[PDB]
């Protein structure tokens, strides 16, 4: 409940443009022209 | 010191993309930062803060500075286009405190940032924000008068050509020589109401700005 | 709101004859207080306050001499009458402790007077006055364009003056075809303190400052 509340109240998205960003950043929806440095820190166990 | 005004007055008079107002505001890209300078001779609202004071206000007074000043310097440096390619600057003119919320947005999620119009620096403004009057006078109000005199000697050449032959024939070109006093009087009495051209500053971006840079070059 | 400043702006600027600086000051003291608008191009004295400062100046030096405010305003109106055809103020080259000195020899014993001055506000030179100056600049640009068009059409009529003309020509004044590059070069390269500003624009400023 706290996570949903903070997701709703922090980023403050009401009819925004984050769906495309989610599709490109998370699912690698962008074309194979721009490399995305989604490096997961294996030693730190931290995904930023 | 002796570099911000020299590296800032050279900014072409370009209208900032405000949604409602049509104020005259110019700022030039400077490697040392930026300082919005406005000159109208009655009351200053210019953003200029010492590095130290903003340093303490960021270390122990502002907790929202989640982006290093290097990012701001990089964004300032990598901005070659003055005019927007198509980041709209919106203002809410509802009270005296004109809070021009500069929404820092590069591409995608708009980063949260805002400005504040505090007091400007006394020495620099008092020393370099009175020059534009004399710079306009000495240069422009002499060049224009010399253009008028050149027209006067052209009229003299026309009239003593006429008095030495080459008498004008057709009525289409039959025009009297120009007089400055008569032109001023007819402007005041007949075409002054219809010559009032302010609007949104049409010549401000096509003729006023370049000639003003020519004026403010010295 | 607008009445006082609108009335005062119509009043012509009075340059003080001190021969050491430029003073752009407005004076109109008839009613509704006194408009002693003293400005040295860097700090305008918004001396539109009520009789408080006048009374304190008149009483802190004169413990046995009193004059009515009507006499004060009449004297203020009569102050600058024989100057618009002396009431001269002299500054100094000393540090921020600006103390004006009046050493005129009138009775043998020097007369003492203090000129109260507050801190100069750095937020006093960016709001209004250039907007009418931008209007005057626009009028000047319109005049320049009109004169250039007149020059162009007169040049075209001169083009008619070689086939029906051929008058006495010194041969050192032939009219070449008009070229914009040469025109701009001659307008730019060749024909490109404060005192010249005021003694060149005092007459011209009243022309368009109204409308």
């Amino acid at each position: 409940e706290s996570e949903i509340s903070q997701e709703a109240d922090d980023m403050a998205m009401e009819k925004g443009k984050y769906v495309g960003e989610l599709r490109k950043a998370l699912l690698s929806g962008a074309g194979p022209a721009d490399v995305y440095t989604f490096n997961f820190s294996k030693e730190s166990c931290y995904f930023f | 010191m002796e570099e911000l005004e020299q590296g800032l007055l050279m900014q072409p008079w370009a209208w900032l993309q405000l949604a409602e107002n049509s104020l005259l505001a110019k700022v030039f890209i400077t490697k040392q930062g930026y300082a919005l300078l406005v000159s109208d001779l009655q009351q200053v609202w210019h953003e200029q803060v010492d590095t130290s004071v903003v340093s303490q206000r960021a270390k122990e007074l502002n907790k929202r500075l989640t982006a290093p000043p290097a990012a701001f310097l990089c964004h300032l440096d990598n901005l070659l286009r003055p005019l927007l390619k198509d980041a709209t600057f919106s203002c809410d003119c509802v009270a005296d405190a004109l809070i021009l919320r500069v929404r820092s947005e590069l591409s995608g999620l708009p980063f949260y940032w805002n400005f504040h119009c505090m007091l400007a620096s006394p020495s620099l403004v008092s020393q370099h924000l009175i020059r534009p009057l004399m710079g306009m006078s000495l240069a422009l109000q002499c060049q224009v008068r010399e253009l008028a005199t050149l027209l006067h000697m052209k009229d003299l050449e026309i009239q003593d050509y006429q008095e030495s032959g080459a008498t004008l024939i057709r009525d289409r070109l039959k025009t009297e020589p120009f007089e400055e006093n008569s032109f001023l009087e007819q402007f005041m009495i007949e075409k002054l109401p219809e010559a009032c051209s302010i609007g949104d500053g049409k010549p401000f971006v096509m003729n006023l700005q370049d000639l003003y840079m020519a004026v403010t070059t010295q």
